[PDB]
């Protein structure tokens, strides 16, 4: 996980431009995937509108994913608390409102401003205390 | 009587009930008698009796 | 006629078919068993016995018994002179409070 | 007595997809 | 222990092979019987519990609501003795079954030792009230109902499993005794915040709090007589059981996140009682209530005084019997008009002279008059509460004030007045709703001279 | 036993007992035109197996005692009711046909069912396959609506579909002015208000349609009236054809195995009869069903499974 | 008196009586196997009197 | 097709699945794997309609796909290490390789495509053999190499299984399809504990045997295959729709009935690992099974919807068949929680 | 009955409960500890008998 | 996990040593609730065949109950044989790993600083 790696390594509030990369690069890979599989799946039937596609969707991905970037980062850099979940709970909540932007809709635009706010608090409540998803065999 | 036909059920099937009671009580004498058999080697393996 | 369904029944009335009618069932004669059922087994055995057997419970939470001891103790305290009832709980000279 | 489902109710259960779409219409 | 199970269930063979017509008698002579039998339950040591086996116990608080619901259990069927007339023997005794199964399943959650064994027939009781508010619930929205009141539960209700599960590899054994006596405090960890959520929030949902609600009307109001009281006497309390239980180890969590509860709470039942005073429907107008008198627990239990563990309990059990009767004023109203409008069988008491009696007692137990055990309930709790806080009496006593004004409002509309000139088919009322209705005024008057009875271990 | 697989195992075949006297053949024709006078003879002659006309009961002939159980009970449907009304809203005219060729279809199975069992012919009235012509009728004076005609089909493939055609199908071919003619002489006053109309919309839908294209899979001989009673000249034209094309001289004990299983399974046979496409005259609200089926429940015998109802007589139900 | 068949149709008045005299049996076999700490607790462990063998049940 | 054929094709089918749990050698293993296909497909082709060959054939493009990619696996094991037994292999490639091989005859990934589309093409008693006895093969070969397995691959493989399994569940009107996506959801729930400890993966395999033994056959016995269908059920035999329910509530999982006790067990396992927020997701998302679990109940028995006329000669006649062994399988697979401490028999 | 009767039972299952917990907290760790170390009865998992091997004299000495 | 003790034969459901344990008693209630689903079985099974459900082939149901007793008797006895046997290498692991398993020093709740944290 090398590029999920890159998003580790700079330190939460520090480098904001590195973790804006960082993010956006795990938006645009996470982008990539669902639309090859979206082009798989529903057949785009000219092949310029299957680049439209992936384009939207990966257009999409992306800004969600430099949007969390910016506003994680500088919101623990303006406040100085990294430790802080808020942090990455309005860089969720302005990643949900760029999802709206795109789609054009507000009630989708705040649908994902909740469940991605609460989302982003919790990988980050995560990160913090030590969750792990995928657990190593123990007993 | 009321159905004009004899139903396959209709009559006693003999052959097969008996061996219902056959295979129940062997079924059970089989299972006193394998309690019995493994309490006392239990007993005797443990010590005990 | 959408659907060959059968109109929606009248509500009959358990009285005009028997006036002492009591509305546990329709036949009169377990209709008067009920009543009695229902009462007998109501009000007489559970809410006449069972509030004089609950009333009448032996001591329960030992309401009374610390009353006994309250008296004696107390009793037994101000008689020394010493304080009625410590501040205290368990007793601290054996506590062993780190440093 | 007691509501019970019709063809309202039925029609609703029937068909290809419960929940359907203009992908799914035809 | 056994002596209350058994003859539960070995009353189900006796439903089912009793003869056509008598299926009613037997049932309510036993269920009346293992009242009595409960009753003997009833008594309590000083401070331990009556401990029986590894696999059931109880103490000064399971078993008020012991007696409660074996108490219950021949009231539905002499409730449900009129729609179900008209029906098939084996749905009849099927009807019956779910029933005691229901019952059964109540006995045994509430004498549970272990938090697993709780827990496994916490959702069991589920699975009878869902049959009996979908097959004999008798609306077209009952489906939908069945479905909010279902998931709510189990949304909430799964964290707990996974919540429980946890404990038991980290703290050895569930055992309720082996938790109180080994309890820690529980840290500040972020961890921990979610275990306290999730051994909470499965209490919360059946115990509708403002927000986690939105079942309750839709659970009451289509549910069949026989089902409404089951869910609105027994079944809103097993969350009530469980705080009081699974409370020793959130502590001193409890003392920080208990805001956003206790806030939800307080603020919802002035929320919930002011939906009282504007409802349409009489079913859903006494379902609401019981969301106020339950919300009014949920500041209770989560407060963790002595006091207010007391008053918790009295309103445990005065609100569950009372919430019942108001349900048969409803339901005893409601085939006579076939309708569930409040406006459409007005000046009642003109027309029938003994339920404007029975409706008035059933009115002044809900508006907490003393020394109706319900009073004892807030009462306890507002002293409890005005310790914690001075200002919460200002929304404390201005819920006793909103439950003044809508449930006089019910007797106005309905009884009182001028009776409805069009309908004539209001026949003089059946006995058997008139002997129901004292089964349960009777015993609530009775409690009131000895709340020591039903006040809990906290006593 | 039955046919189940051990007996198919064990060596019980079909073709062993079938012969030259195993034919599906059908006498058929218009209105009360002597078509069940001629088959009978045919029977007789033959001896073939006959199988009378299905009539709204018949199914109730095959269960219990025979009885005609109650219309409410069996049929929601009188025909002399359709006589009255042909247009009557209650849909008593699609119930008729629909429950109709329930009772030939369940008709066919049972001819099908002796033929295999025993290698013997059947000879039955109006073959399923020639159902139509009265729904046809049915149909052109608007007696049901428009919507019967694709449910009645859609019911016909997907059962009729399985169900192979005949032998040999013998028509007795009667004029309409004749079919005006004897309907008189009946007597019943039900059947003389029946249209000339009607007579005549089954009669080319019998011509145009029902000879031809069933032609090309089984031998048709048509027959006027005076050809319908020579009960000698028709018998011997019968067995004078090769009966070569239909699907029966082709198959073998493979096919005639899997047949017996699905004709021996009463409820498999009209499974798909009970389609779930509702429409007004053939549907019933829940309340009615459950009603009716209580009703059906409480009747004797029908209790339990036969051999298996106490009231009757089953004696040993504690052992069976 | 009909005993033939106030046996049939109440018999099942028996059911639940029994039930419960059996759910003490249960009951006061149960807590034999629970015996473990009998007159052991200091707090109620006291001189055993001369004919009784066992202090509780 | 005649029966003493029919009987050797399942009889090899049985033994091609028996062959794969008692075979040492991993060509072996290979062998039961093919032979169990080779026998497959004529089982599906019985029917032979359009539909079933349209089934048949996209069943036997996956299965003989993930069969051949299997081969690799294997071949890739024996150029890094030349062992053929069945153990712990090593190779990541080669384990990750086979992990995705078997994962495509159970059908959990997006390799589940085919699950459903098979399930609806071919009759009901085939879809009965399918979706039970064919899935003890690939799960036999899991069990055994469980050791060598990368927890995150086949974690993920088990909570799409679960997660799109159940979710397209609440839109599939024909009963055959909602069978399968709930296979497909159960398949994740055995799957997910797999890595952690085998004995409840097979405790989960013979309860989730239970219920689609008792489904299948009650839907066989009701003769349906569609909603409206199987709701005029109720009419001809109430009792059955009865059962059903039952079965209904007890594979969704609600205690106290039988299916809860594999779910209870296997969140209990991982808990003790450690992993908590895996277990929590699906359990949120086995309401996602509930909800079209209550749908088919209140269609079935709970609600009583329209019926025929034509429903009158289904009375009057009774069923032929014999359900073996379906009175002991409901109970069996509805009421057995308070045995759980049995599970240590499979250890 | 006398208050004896609970307070010894009570004790008693105090005494089992404790026992019982113990053991699963003991359970755990052990389960975790042997499965790391694999120096345990339990969690063998397979190999190859030695005994399948040929020590007859092969055709080229270098073996 | 026991998969691969040493000495488990394959394929033998009761290994002999497992004969040391005490069998289960013949009205061990674990056992009669295995006998209950043996009836159980048997009321359902005159359901499905339409019969007089519970006065209805007496020798059927009587077979259930047979064969689910003894099926539950023997699993009851393989049941107890694992539970004793995982119990069994258990203690003799912890003797043989004195030093992954500290005996934890005894103090008394005196000494022990637990913090109060008042309800105010
Ligand atoms: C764990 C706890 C739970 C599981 C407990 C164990 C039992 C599980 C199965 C229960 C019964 C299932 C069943 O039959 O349901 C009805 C269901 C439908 O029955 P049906 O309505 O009569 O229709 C079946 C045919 O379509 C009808 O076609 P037909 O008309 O041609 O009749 C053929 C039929 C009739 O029987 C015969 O013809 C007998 C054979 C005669 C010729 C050969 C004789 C010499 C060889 C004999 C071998 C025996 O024979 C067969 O179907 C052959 C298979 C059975 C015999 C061979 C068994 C393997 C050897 O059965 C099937 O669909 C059969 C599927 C294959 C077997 C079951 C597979 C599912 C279970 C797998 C997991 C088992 C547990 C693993 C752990
Ligand atoms: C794990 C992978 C699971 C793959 C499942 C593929 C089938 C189900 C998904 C699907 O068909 O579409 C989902 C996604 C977006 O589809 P969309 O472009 O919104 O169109 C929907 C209306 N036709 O289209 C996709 O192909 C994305 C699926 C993976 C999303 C992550
Ligand atoms: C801290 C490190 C990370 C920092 C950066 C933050 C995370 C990465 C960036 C955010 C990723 C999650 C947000 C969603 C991204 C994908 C959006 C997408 O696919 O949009 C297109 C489409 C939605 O629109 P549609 O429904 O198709 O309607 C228009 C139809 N013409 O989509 C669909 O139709 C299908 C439904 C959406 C796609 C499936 C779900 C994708 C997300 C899964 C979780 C990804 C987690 C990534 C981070 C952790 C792992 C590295
Ligand atoms: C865990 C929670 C509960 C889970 C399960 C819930 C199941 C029901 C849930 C609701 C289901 C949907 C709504 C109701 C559907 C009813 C289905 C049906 O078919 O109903 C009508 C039918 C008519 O009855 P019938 O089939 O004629 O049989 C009568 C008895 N011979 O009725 C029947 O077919 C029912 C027949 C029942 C027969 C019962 C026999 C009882 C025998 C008891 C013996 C006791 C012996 C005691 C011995 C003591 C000493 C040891
Ligand atoms: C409808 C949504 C849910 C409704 C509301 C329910 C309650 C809200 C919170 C739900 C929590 C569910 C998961 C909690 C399980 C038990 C938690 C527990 O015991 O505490 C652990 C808390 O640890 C967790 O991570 C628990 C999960 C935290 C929340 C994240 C997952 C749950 C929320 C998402 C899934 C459910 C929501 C619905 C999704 C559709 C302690 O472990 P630890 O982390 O301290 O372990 C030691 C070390 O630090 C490393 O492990
Ligand atoms: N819809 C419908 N009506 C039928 C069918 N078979 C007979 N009928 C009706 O049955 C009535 C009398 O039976 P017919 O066969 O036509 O006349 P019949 O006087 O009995 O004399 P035969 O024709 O010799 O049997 C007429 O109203 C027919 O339309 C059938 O398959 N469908």
């Amino acid at each position: 996980k090398t590029l999920l790696h890159k998003y580790s390594d700079i330190p939460e509030g520090t480098e904001c431009h590195r973790k804006a990369y960082a993010s956006t690069s795990i938006g645009g890979a996470t982008g990539l995937i669902v639309s090859a599989y979206s082009i798989a799946l529903k057949p785009p039937a000219s092949f310029l509108e299957g680049v439209a596609r992936t384009g939207r969707y990966t257009f999409t991905s992306a800004a969600i994913g430099a949007i969390f970037g910016l506003t994680s980062c500088i919101s623990a850099q303006v406040r100085e608390k990294p430790d802080d979940p808020l942090n990455y709970f309005i860089g969720g909540c302005a990643g949900g409102l760029t999802l709206g932007a795109r789609t054009r809709s507000y009630g989708i635009g705040a649908a994902a401003c909740a469940y991605m706010g609460l989302t982003a608090a919790l990988v980050k409540m995560g990160q913090l205390e030590g969750w792990q998803v995928f657990a190593e065999p123990k007993v | 009587k009321f159905y004009i036909r004899e139903p396959p059920h209709g009559s006693p099937d003999w052959l097969k009930v008996g061996l219902t009671l056959g295979t129940s009580v062997f079924l059970w004498i089989y299972l006193i008698k394998q309690h019995k058999e493994d309490v006392l080697e239990y007993k005797r393996r443990n010590g005990l009796e | 006629i959408r659907l060959q369904e059968d109109p929606d029944p009248e509500d009959e009335n358990l009285y005009e078919k028997n006036p002492d009618s009591h509305g546990y069932d329709k036949d009169p004669i377990v209709d008067l068993w009920n009543m009695r059922v229902v009462f007998f087994f109501g009000f007489s055995i559970v809410l006449v016995l069972g509030s004089t057997f609950v009333a009448y419970l032996p001591d329960y939470r030992m309401q009374e018994w610390a009353r006994r001891e309250a008296e004696r103790l107390v009793k037994y305290r101000e008689a020394n002179g010493l304080p009625l009832m410590e501040s205290n709980c368990f007793d601290p000279n054996k506590i062993q409070l780190p440093e | 007595r007691q509501w019970q489902p019709d063809v309202e109710w039925a029609e609703q259960f029937g068909g290809a997809v419960m929940y359907p779409t203009k992908e799914t219409a035809h | 222990m056994l002596k209350i199970i058994i003859p539960t269930t070995m009353l189900l063979p006796m439903t089912w092979m009793s003869k056509h017509n008598m299926i009613w008698i037997n049932a309510t002579v036993h269920s009346l019987l293992i009242s009595l039998i409960s009753l003997s339950l009833l008594n309590q040591l000083g401070e331990n519990s009556l401990n029986f086996s590894l696999t059931f116990f109880s103490d000064s608080l399971s078993a008020p609501l012991l007696v409660l619901t074996t108490w219950l259990l021949p009231l539905m069927l002499m409730a449900s003795q009129s729609h179900l007339s008209k029906e098939t023997t084996t749905r009849k005794k099927l009807y019956i079954t779910m029933l005691i199964l229901l019952q059964l399943f109540l006995i045994m959650t509430f004498t549970a030792t272990e938090l697993i064994l709780f827990y496994i027939l916490f959702e069991a009781t589920l699975v009878p009230t869902l049959i009996i508010i979908t097959r004999w619930g008798n609306q077209t929205e009952r489906l939908n109902a069945g479905l909010y009141f279902l998931f709510y539960t189990l949304a909430g209700s799964l964290p707990l499993l996974v919540a429980l599960v946890y404990i038991q590899n980290t703290t050895g054994s569930l055992n309720f005794l082996i938790i109180h006596y080994w309890s820690h405090p529980l840290s500040n960890s972020w961890s921990n915040i979610f275990m306290w959520l999730a051994c909470i929030m499965a209490f919360m949902v059946k115990m509708p709090l403002y927000g986690l609600h939105l079942w309750l009307p839709k659970a009451h109001v289509e549910a069949p007589i026989a089902g409404s009281m089951v869910l609105a006497a027994v079944l809103l309390k097993l969350g009530g059981y469980g705080m009081m239980r699974i409370t020793t180890i959130l502590n001193p969590l409890t003392n920080y996140m208990a805001y956003p509860f206790l806030m939800l709470s307080m603020w919802g039942m002035i929320m919930t009682s002011s939906i009282c005073l504007r409802q349409t429907d009489l079913k859903s107008l006494i379902a609401y209530s019981s969301v106020s008198h339950m919300a009014l627990v949920i500041v209770a239990i989560m407060i963790q005084t002595p006091w207010s563990f007391m008053g918790a309990t009295a309103l445990m059990i005065a609100h569950g019997l009372t919430s019942s009767m108001l349900f048969c004023l409803a339901n005893t109203n409601y085939e006579r008009v076939h309708s569930r409008t409040m406006i459409l069988a007005r000046g009642l008491q003109t027309l029938l002279p003994l339920m404007a009696t029975w409706w008035l007692m059933a009115s002044l137990t809900n508006l907490a008059l003393p020394p109706s055990i319900n009073l004892i309930g807030e009462l306890f709790i507002i002293t409890a509460s005005f310790s914690w806080s001075n200002i919460t009496i200002i929304l404390m006593g201005m819920n006793m004030m909103i439950t003044a004004l809508y449930s006089l409002y019910m007797l106005i509309t309905t009884q009182r007045g001028k009776y409805t000139h069009h309908i004539n088919n209001i026949k003089a009322s059946f006995t058997r709703e008139n002997a129901l209705m004292a089964l349960h005024i009777l015993p609530l008057l009775l409690l009131t001279l000895n709340p020591k009875m039903i006040l809990g271990p906290l006593y | 036993l039955q046919y189940g697989p051990l007996a198919f195992v064990l060596g019980e075949r079909t073709t062993r007992k079938l012969t030259e006297t195993s034919k599906v053949i059908t006498v058929d024709g218009n209105i009360c035109s002597g078509k069940g006078r001629l088959a009978r003879e045919i029977a007789e002659k033959l001896g073939l197996r006959h199988f009378p006309e299905a009539g709204i009961h018949y199914a109730d002939s095959t269960t219990g005692d025979g009885k005609p159980l109650d219309v409410q009970l069996s049929g929601n449907c009188s025909l002399e009711k359709f006589y009255d009304d042909p247009k009557s809203n209650d849909g008593n005219s699609y119930r008729l046909q629909s429950w109709l060729y329930a009772s030939r279809l369940l008709q066919y199975a049972d001819a099908l069912e002796h033929l295999l069992s025993t290698g013997q012919g059947v000879v039955l009235e109006r073959s399923i396959y020639s159902d139509f012509v009265f729904l046809e009728a049915m149909y052109r004076q608007g007696f049901i609506r428009k919507q019967c005609v694709e449910h009645y089909n859609e019911v016909k493939k997907v059962t009729a579909c399985e169900y192979l055609p005949p032998h040999v199908v013998v028509y007795v071919d009667v004029p309409v002015p004749e079919i005006q003619s004897r309907i008189q002489k009946k007597g019943n006053p039900h059947e003389m208000k029946i249209t000339a109309a009607y007579l005549q919309d089954i009669e080319n839908a019998y011509k145009k349609t029902f000879l031809p294209e069933m032609s090309e899979k089984c031998e048709v001989l048509q027959y006027s009236a005076r050809e319908a009673e020579d009960a000698e000249k028709v018998v011997e034209d019968i067995e004078y054809l090769k009966c070569d094309k239909g699907p029966w001289p082709d198959q073998d004990d493979r096919t005639f195995h899997r047949l017996r299983m699905l004709v021996q399974n009463k409820l498999e046979v009209l499974n798909y009869t009970t389609i779930p496409v509702y429409l007004p005259e053939i549907t019933i609200g829940a309340h009615q069903s459950d009603r009716v089926f209580q009703k059906f429940t409480e009747l004797p015998g029908r209790k339990y499974s036969p051999g298996y109802n106490e009231d009757v007589g089953d004696k040993w139900i504690w052992l069976k | 008196m009909n005993v033939l068949q106030i046996v049939r149709d109440h018999w099942v008045h028996i059911l639940v009586p029994v039930g419960f005299v059996f759910g003490c049996y249960l009951d006061r076999r149960s807590d034999e196997k629970l015996t473990a700490f009998r007159n052991k607790s200091l707090l109620f462990k006291r001189e055993l009197r001369p004919n009784e063998e066992v202090t509780w049940k | 097709m005649n029966p003493i054929i029919y009987t050797t094709l399942i009889m090899t089918v049985m033994s091609g699945t028996m062959l794969v749990m008692i075979s040492s050698h991993w060509l072996l293993i290979w062998i039961g794997f093919e032979m169990n296909l080779l026998a497959m497909i004529p089982v599906l082709m019985k029917n032979f309609n359009p539909r079933a060959t349209e089934a048949a054939t996209k069943y036997f493009l996956t299965q003989a796909t993930a069969s051949m990619m299997l081969m690799m696996a294997i071949i890739i094991n024996l150029l890094y290490s030349g062992q053929w037994t069945i153990t712990k292999m090593f190779n990541p490639v080669a384990m990750t390789m086979m992990t995705m091989a078997l994962a495509m005859k159970l059908g959990l990934s997006p390799f589940h495509f085919w699950v459903p589309e098979v399930t609806q093409g071919i009759s009901l008693q085939a879809g009965l053999l399918l979706l039970t006895w064919q899935k003890l093969a690939p799960l036999s070969v899991l069990c055994q190499i469980s050791q060598s397995i990368n927890p995150n691959l086949m974690l993920t493989m088990a909570m799409l299984s679960i997660l799109i399994g159940g979710w397209g569940g609440l839109n599939q009107t024909q009963l055959r399809k909602i069978m399968a996506y709930s296979s497909i959801a159960h398949m994740g729930w055995m799957t997910a504990v797999l890595p952690y400890n085998t004995t409840m993966t097979i405790l989960n395999l013979l309860i989730y045997i239970t219920m689609t033994l008792a489904m299948f056959m009650l839907l066989i016995h009701s003769s349906a295959t569609t909603t409206l269908s199987l709701s005029h059920t109720w009419n001809k035999m109430p009792v059955i729709t009865s059962l059903m329910m039952v079965t209904l509530l007890s594979m969704g999982g609600l205690p106290p009935l039988s299916g809860f006790m594999p779910k209870w067990m296997i969140i209990q396992e991982m808990t003790k690992n450690e992993s908590i927020i895996m277990p929590t997701l699906m359990a949120m998302t086995a309401l996602l099974n509930l909800y079209f679990y209550m749908r088919l109940a209140y269609s079935s028995s709970l609600t009583m919807f329209p019926s025929t006329n034509n429903m009158k000669m289904k009375w009057q006649f009774e069923h032929t068949k014999q359900m073996k062994l379906l009175p002991t399988m409901i109970v069996l697979s509805t009421l057995v929680l308070p045995m759980t401490p049995a599970l240590s028999s499979l250890n | 009955d006398g208050p004896e009767k609970n307070y010894e039972k009570t004790m008693a299952i105090l005494q089992i409960e404790a026992e019982k917990a113990e053991l699963r907290l003991k359970e755990l760790e052990v389960r975790r500890l042997m499965r790391a170390r694999g120096d345990g009865p339990w969690y063998q998992y397979p190999t190859i008998d030695k005994a399948l091997i040929d020590h007859s004299p092969k055709t080229t000495p270098d073996n | 996990m026991m998969s691969g003790r040493p000495g488990r034969v394959p394929l033998q459901f009761l290994p002999n040593e497992a004969r040391s344990l005490p069998p289960p008693k013949l009205t061990d209630p674990r056992l009669v609730y295995m006998g209950f689903l043996g009836y159980c079985s048997g009321l359902i099974d005159n359901a499905i065949r339409r019969r007089p459900v519970v006065s209805a082939g007496l020798h059927r149901q009587l077979l259930y109950v047979t064969s689910f007793v003894f099926f539950g008797y023997y699993l009851l006895k393989r049941q107890d044989y694992m539970y004793a046997l995982r119990d069994h290498d258990m203690f003799a692991y912890v003797k043989s790993h004195p030093e992954d398993f500290p005996e934890k020093d005894k103090k008394t709740y005196g000494e022990i600083l637990e913090e109060f944290h008042p309800v105010r």
